[PDB]
């Protein structure tokens, strides 16, 4: 109530802090993120359909 | 804790009846399969008897099976065995041992510390071997017991079914390592089994003399459940 | 079978999980749950006390063993949590038991808290998850109810009450009519009952409403309504 | 000529609205989980009963009247009418059966639906299943070879012992009329139960219905039994003071009951009905019902 | 006066950093991704079924050794299976039956579930007296709590209703770091690969981040409309996907501090309850309401194809520490392992 300046100073502080992060920007992430999907995509099983002898869940 | 202790042992007649009785007290009863193995008085130990969990599944050795009868009370808390036609064959020291089986549990893990039955007047099987029966080593080698199947341990799904048993002098045995791979909780991690389809080797480095005893292999692949002959480390 | 040893017993162990599952399943097939929800300091304290009396921080379960049938009733009031996501905990309950004080109309924001549990009545009763359940509905203080309507007036707070301004009877059946009249769009029947602090035996009520449900749920069944 | 070609297919149309009933329900509980409770259960031991009689009496039974001899073998005759009489005697303990779990399921709900655990009701089911198998198929595989006389012809086929006259009137009696006059009570109790509630259901808060359905399934029933029971026991009786297309007519009513008998206990159901509007060119799917946010 | 001000202040600091993040926007990863070949349609298909429960399946979790699963349900039964040969390893009789969440320790020893309670009990496997014993509950929040994860095997995060995630001491029993900062009530939570800062989504359609060292938010997403119910971090920690009540889920990226894409389909119209990544993070799995899941193609935005086999909605969704297969844990009391 009267007291409002407390919380209203918390949420702009945290705002303010939130304010600086070394934002890299969108076209790098997403390079780095597709180059680690691309990197890891021989050793997933779900998108090749694995063979049933290396299967677990054959039978 | 967990506590296991047996009774009706002493002196009996021969060819007549003998009943036995471990009762089970802090842990619960009830959903542990149960089994009771003997050893002879100078030789090693051999197993006789397996109930399961709520008495669904039992299975005797093709020696006494047949003139044996086990059964239990899971509200009473005990474990019977029953024993017509006594010969003097079955003069033996009995134990009573837990076991438990999902996936990744440690069978054979407490023993009971056992009555004996004092009397007088393998074939188509898994037979486990081992041609060592003593091996004194000083503290501070390390040591590689061996032992031997007829057939390979390795099931289709990839576990093999090699336990190993150690027995202190004047004591119940003691699991050491289960499916020949993984140590039991309370085994100080200084063992370590290994091995593939018959070759199966126990090895333990900076030895003391709290690893003093006889070394049991045995298999769980089948049934019956057959031992191996023992293999004795003493001191120098 | 091509099974170990030990992978026999796993399957043992299994089916003995699964005879355990279901001599659970039947047996909490048996007792019958009940929602209770009631806001604005309605006295489930002293309802629920009275009914265990009379009877021998997180949600509360009460149990109930009346004429050899079990009843559990789930209190569920100590929630700062928003009711929109846990609701779907009961799909098929079989009845809610709502709990509103007669006398809190004209007691206040700015609005009277006998619109703000109707507005909580009928949010509660227009959920998709309540179609097999039944609205057993308790209006408790009848006491404090007749004593404010002879000191006080409702024709001023309620506009819509056309009747004697020293009534009790007809003023507590015209605010059950406004209870009813919010019509869950299918017609289904709502139990009432008039309680009061003192009131014995409205476990016996909830018994016979819990009773009808189940018959009347049967009855639709056998299209013999 | 045509006179066969034209009871033929009214028999073959018959044949395909109770084969179509039938397996329409049995679809309907598998497709369908909102249906697929311990009730219904009752339902589909009365879908199964008459489907037999749906697809292995009356084709084969017309074949007698298309023909005039029964010529396929006499442990053939002997079978058919056992698979016969036993899938009929289990379809009227399966209407004995629902009238006992309604009637416990609206005079007593709250404890019967504590003591009914689907162990005990698929044990009811399996109950009326076996007391008809051991009332019916023993007599008629074995009595021909307990008195040691093949009297039946070789060109006609029948239940062959009707010709003793009290084991037929015990076998009627237990058969037929016991479970007829259980049903009656039992329903003419449930609708005494449902015009009592009508009074207490004011008491709680603050066309008949029942009548109609009630009435329809028991004057269907009677209406479809009684000429065959009442035709034997005066066979039973006489010799030839009854004529044979009456014999006919009296064995059909029994499949007229097996072709109607979903339309009187699967369509009271409303969840049934919703299914079979679905089952429209299989046009039903569990994501095909709204929902909302 | 002070307050008019300081509100003020506070929508100037949002405008800024939403023009900031604008100017930080190079391009979008639909643009980028229209080099690379899609994965085409997959049929994954049913190994198991898993027929043990008896009331609607709220919660799974896998073992981090791909082989066991938890399932909780409300009947008041944790139950512990071998989904290689579909046995129940284990069944816990609960407390309470009011069991939204459930998960299992990556060291393999312990369980943990919660629910309307307001309480996460936390339950022994591996004892030495035979049966799954309770060694701990933690009772410090008031609204139910939606969420538990284990991070080592003597912390666990707890996302509750109460708009409050903590962090608690299992030797103790008493919470270490309280998370406050949301608005609406913390309905998810995942923890990063690496396991030292996790991410959060509440009924505010705002996932924040959190670190687990410290005690500080981090940073706070805004990108959804209605309520936000599922989240899950990518398989390196630098990204997360999300997904709302309103048949969205969407990918925000950490570094970037954006959106990148969005899934939506317009006969997809009914809220998202559990979504997960795969090993190679190519392939986004939602569980929806319609009772069906979808694999979503996580960079052509398109999806890959269906799972359906439920009656009712898919809960709760999993998959494997090393990828292997997929449970779908349902309302109609059923779990369905896939691939
Ligand atoms: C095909 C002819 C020649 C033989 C007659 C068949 C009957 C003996 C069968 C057909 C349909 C069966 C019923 C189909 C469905 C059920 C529900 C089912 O109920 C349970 O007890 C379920 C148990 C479980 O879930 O495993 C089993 C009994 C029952 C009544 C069955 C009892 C045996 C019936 C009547
Ligand atoms: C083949 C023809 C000649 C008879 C076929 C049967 C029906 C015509 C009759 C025979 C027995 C009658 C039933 C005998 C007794 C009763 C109980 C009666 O209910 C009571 O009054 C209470 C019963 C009791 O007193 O125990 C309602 C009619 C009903 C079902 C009757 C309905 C008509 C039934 C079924
Ligand atoms: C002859 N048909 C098999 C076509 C109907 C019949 C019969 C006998 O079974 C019954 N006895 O009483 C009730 C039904």
């Amino acid at each position: 109530n009267t007291a409002s300046i407390a919380q209203a100073r918390k949420l702009v502080e945290q705002l303010k802090m939130e304010a600086n992060i070394d934002r890299i920007k969108v076209s790098k992430a997403a390079a780095d993120l597709m180059a680690y999907c691309e990197a890891h995509a021989k050793e997933d099983p779900l998108l090749t359909p694995v063979p049933a002898s290396e299967n677990p869940f054959r039978e | 804790d967990v506590q296991l202790v047996e009774s009706g042992g002493g002196l009996v007649q021969p060819g007549g009846s003998r009943k036995l009785s471990c009762s089970a007290s802090g842990f619960a009863f009830s959903s542990f399969g149960m089994h009771w193995v003997r050893q002879a008085p100078e030789k090693g130990l051999e197993w006789v008897a397996y109930i399961s969990s709520g008495s669904g599944t039992i299975y005797y050795a093709d020696t006494v099976k047949g003139r044996f009868t086990i059964s239990r009370d899971d509200p009473k808390n005990t474990l019977f065995l029953q024993m017509t036609s006594l010969r003097s064959e079955d003069t033996a020291m009995y134990y009573c041992v837990r076991s438990i089986y999902y996936y990744g549990s440690s069978p054979f893990d407490f023993w009971g510390q056992g009555t004996t039955l004092t009397v007088s007047s393998g074939g188509s099987d898994i037979v486990m071997t081992q041609a060592t029966s003593s091996v004194p080593v000083t503290p501070g080698e390390s040591v590689s017991i061996s032992c031997r199947s007829s057939k390979s341990l390795l099931h289709s799904n990839g576990n093999t079914y090699l336990y190993w048993f150690l027995q202190r002098p004047g004591q119940s045995p003691q699991l050491l390592i289960y499916r020949m791979s993984n140590l039991a909780s309370g085994v100080p991690d200084r063992f370590s089994g290994s091995g593939s389809g018959t070759a199966f080797t126990l090895t333990i480095s900076r030895l003391e003399a709290e690893d003093v005893g006889v070394y049991y292999c045995m298999q769980h692949l089948e049934y019956p459940l057959t031992f191996g002959a023992g293999t004795k480390l003493e001191l120098k | 079978c091509t099974l170990s040893a030990e992978d026999k017993a796993a399957v043992e162990r299994s089916k003995m999980i699964d005879r355990n599952l279901r001599e659970d399943g039947e047996k909490a097939r048996r007792e019958l749950k009940l929602l209770l929800l009631g806001t604005g300091e309605s006295g489930k304290s002293t309802f629920i006390k009275q009914m265990r009396i009379i009877h021998g921080t997180g949600i509360i379960e009460y149990p109930f063993d009346l004429e050899n049938i079990i009843f559990r009733m789930v209190d569920v009031g100590g929630q700062r949590s928003e009711r929109r996501k846990w609701i779907h905990c009961f799909e098929n309950v079989t009845s809610i038991m709502f709990l509103v004080a007669l006398s809190e109309y004209d007691q206040v924001d700015n609005e009277n808290r006998m619109e703000e549990s109707k507005a909580l009545f009928r949010t509660i009763i227009t959920y998709p998850w309540f179609q097999n359940s039944s609205v057993i509905l308790f209006l408790n203080k009848k006491d404090l109810l007749e004593d404010k309507i002879l000191y006080s007036h409702l024709v001023d707070y309620f506009p819509e009450f056309d009747g004697p301004q020293r009534d009790a009877q007809a003023a507590r059946e015209f605010i059950l009519k406004m209870f009813v009249d919010l019509n869950p769009d299918s017609d289904k029947i709502i139990y009432s009952h008039f309680t009061c602090a003192t009131d014995t035996e409205n476990i016996r009520f909830v018994f016979a409403a819990v009773k009808d449900t189940i018959l009347q749920l049967n009855l639709k069944e056998y299209n013999l309504v | 000529p045509w006179q066969v070609a034209f009871i033929g297919i009214t028999t073959g149309l018959l044949s395909l609205a109770t084969v179509t009933g039938n397996l329409l329900v049995l679809i309907s509980f598998k497709v369908n989980t909102e249906l697929k409770t311990v009730n219904n259960y009752f339902l589909l031991s009365l879908a199964c009963a008459d489907l037999i009689i749906g697809t292995f009496s009356m084709n084969l039974y017309t074949t007698y009247l298309l023909m005039g001899h029964w010529a396929l073998g006499t442990l053939a005759c002997d079978l058919w009418l056992a698979l016969d009489y036993v899938a009929s005697q289990a379809s009227v303990m399966n209407l004995l059966l629902i009238s006992f779990d309604r009637y416990f399921s609206v005079t007593r709900p709250l404890s019967y639906r504590a003591k009914r655990t689907p162990r005990r009701a698929a044990l009811m089911i399996g109950l009326a299943w076996l007391v008809s198998f051991v009332l019916w198929a023993p007599a008629i595989l074995f009595w021909q070879y307990l008195v040691g006389e093949r009297t039946v012809l070789a060109g006609q086929c029948y239940i062959q012992f009707l010709s003793q006259p009290i084991i037929t009137f015990g076998t009627a009696m237990a058969a037929f009329y016991l479970p007829v006059t259980v049903m009656c009570t039992l329903y003419w109790r449930i609708y005494r139960e449902t015009e009592n509630r009508a009074r207490e259901l004011a008491a709680l808060q603050g066309e008949k219905k029942a009548a109609r359905t009630l009435s329809a399934i028991l004057l269907a029933f009677i209406l479809t039994w009684t000429p065959y029971n009442i035709m034997v026991l005066v066979s039973t009786f006489c010799k030839d003071c009854v004529p044979e297309t009456l014999w006919e007519l009296g064995y059909w009513l029994c499949y007229v009951n097996s072709t109607i008998n979903p339309m009187c206990y699967a369509l009271c159901n409303k969840a049934f009905r919703d299914t079979f509007r679905l089952l429209l060119l299989c046009r039903w799917d569990k994501r095909r019902w709204r929902k909302i946010p | 006066s002070e307050l008019d001000q300081l509100r003020q202040e506070a929508e100037q600091l949002k405008n800024q950093i939403r023009d900031a993040r604008k100017a930080c926007a190079d391009a979008t990863l639909s643009q980028i991704t229209n080099n690379i070949d899609p994965v085409g349609r997959i049929q994954m298909r049913t190994r198991r079924t898993l027929r043990g429960h008896l009331a609607k399946i709220y919660a799974m979790h896998w073992g981090t050794d791909s082989r066991l699963l938890v399932s909780a349900s409300q009947d008041g039964k944790l139950i512990i299976w071998d989904s290689y040969t579909t046995n129940k390893v284990h069944a816990i009789p609960l407390r309470s039956s009011w069991v939204m969440t459930c998960a299992y320790a990556p060291s393999g020893n312990y369980v943990a579930c919660g629910g309307l309670d307001n309480i996460c009990s936390i339950y022994n496997l591996k004892t030495r007296e035979g049966n799954v014993r309770v060694s701990r509950e933690l009772a410090g929040h008031t609204g139910y709590l939606s969420c538990c994860r284990f991070l080592d095997d003597n912390q666990i995060v707890t996302s509750s209703g109460d708009t409050t995630c903590a962090l608690w001491d299992i030797e103790t029993g008493q919470q270490t770091t309280t998370f406050t900062g949301h608005t609406g009530d913390v309905m998810s939570l995942s923890l990063a690969p690496d396991t030292r800062l996790f991410v959060s989504g509440a009924c505010d359609a705002s996932a924040k981040l959190w670190d687990v060292r410290e005690g500080m938010c981090r940073q706070t997403f805004t990108g959804h409309e209605s309520d936000i119910n599922a989240i899950c971090f990518f398989p390196n920690g630098n990204a997360f996907a999300t997904g709302s009540d309103d048949a969205t889920c969407r990918l925000f990226d950490l570094r970037a501090d954006q959106e990148l894409m969005t899934y939506s389909h317009d006969n997809i119209i009914c809220g998202i309850t559990s979504v997960s990544f795969s090993k190679s993070g190519r392939l986004l799995l939602a569980g929806y309401d319609d009772f069906n899941c979808n694999v979503w193609d996580a960079l052509k935005a398109d999806r890959a194809g269906v799972l359906a086999g439920h009656d009712n909605r898919v809960s709760c969704l999993g998959v494997t520490d090393d990828g292997m297969a997929v449970a779908t844990g349902s309302w109609d009391s059923f779990l369905k392992i896939w691939n």
